[PDB]
């Protein structure tokens, strides 16, 4: 049903940054069960990313006056973590009953089970402590699975790889409380990177090169 | 270039940045 | 509901940068029939501000792109659809305006604050007008702002920030909706040159440099 037209549409949407409809775009596309294209894929996860992320956002600040009759933000945290939920629940759906299933290439299975450990890692942050188990391990189990199959197919130079590093490490060190699993997962994807750094174009060097300064941010300031 | 007017508006580092 | 309880969840709203939820309460509190203070009227600006300052970005973001075959077509699709939130937007916050906060209002300083806003208000719908009522919402801006303009003469001091304020944007009605570059150029001098003379608060000044920033733009 015109899916170019939704497409062009999401497009048009993220120009004028209006990330909401840009998603409501993405995810009709995604409906339709044709495979995404690698431009699509990208533009569904930057459609979602920014509307989880006001989300998450917001409930940082929240939670963190409530921290300092404050009972309204603890309403309103409530308010935001629906919603947050209802966000995490949504693409989770989209990527159980479409992405994955559908996900021919190897790169599209990684960036898709990334993408599952990122959203059950959304939902950890906010989990009822008897949830929370649970979530976590679903998190974990989506990133060991991607990272084992980058491990496999991808170079240690691939920014979908790296990425997957990233935020892999970040999910050890905040949400298993884990500091020396996260430093050596992030340690061993930049060293791994940087043992084969010859092989970046002049063109695509940038790609792979930005996610490397940032694990290597994350272990300056986890080791400081 | 629009015209002025009145009114007028710590830690982790993960992959899909904003 | 609570109208204090209210009036605290858009403090939060607005920390959050949550505007339609910082505008929904807002609005209820204006529901009520209570008098804004000086903080629920500042409050119940900031949350509207947001929220139509928001569709007038993305109005002029997919305006430009129709300026800059098939795309053509979605585009003005796109814009139909924004221009008509922003519509919404603005002819809620007119109801309001008009229904609520301009009768209660009774000192002299919130009628003007009042005033400008719906002059505001009217010239964001003139700047997406439809052809055929765009003389009668031009009238209306103009109309609310000359009203507060003559009314802030009689009861403020140049150094004002309202009135400094309902200069400037005043001013920018003039230049942008009535194509009268003179006026507007006139009328913001007469203003900075007042509010140079009194000169006696310090968010005046931050006015003075936009009116500086404007006339100078348009030099």
């Amino acid at each position: 049903m015109d899916k170019n037209e939704l497409v062009q549409k999401a497009k048009l949407a993220e120009q004028a940054e209006r990330y909401d409809d840009m998603a409501a775009c993405m995810k009709s596309v995604t409906e339709q069960g044709a495979e995404l294209s690698n431009e699509e894929r990208n533009l569904l996860s930057v459609a979602y990313k920014n509307v989880v992320g006001a989300r998450r956002s917001s409930w940082r600040v929240v939670s963190s006056i409530e921290q300092k009759k404050q009972q309204m933000a603890r309403e309103y945290r409530e308010k935001i973590e629906t919603e947050l939920r209802d966000i995490c629940n949504d693409v989770l759906s989209l990527l159980e009953k479409f992405l994955i299933p559908n996900a021919s290439q190897a790169e599209s299975k990684v960036f898709y089970l990334k993408m599952k450990g990122d959203y059950y890692r959304y939902l950890a942050e906010v989990a009822a402590g008897d949830d929370k188990k649970g979530i976590v391990d679903q998190s974990q189990q989506a990133y060991q699975e991607a990272f084992e199959i980058s491990k496999k197919e991808m170079q240690p130079t691939h920014p979908i790889r790296l990425g997957l590093a990233l935020n892999f490490s970040v999910f050890y060190y905040e949400i298993l409380n884990s500091p020396e699993k996260a430093c050596s997962l992030a340690k061993t994807a930049f060293d791994e990177a940087i043992a084969e750094l010859d092989t970046l174009s002049e063109e695509s060097y940038k790609d792979s090169t930005l996610i490397m300064q940032l694990l290597r941010d994350n272990l300056t300031l986890w080791t400081s | 270039i629009v015209p002025a007017t009145l009114p007028q508006l710590y830690r982790q580092s993960s992959a899909n940045l904003l």
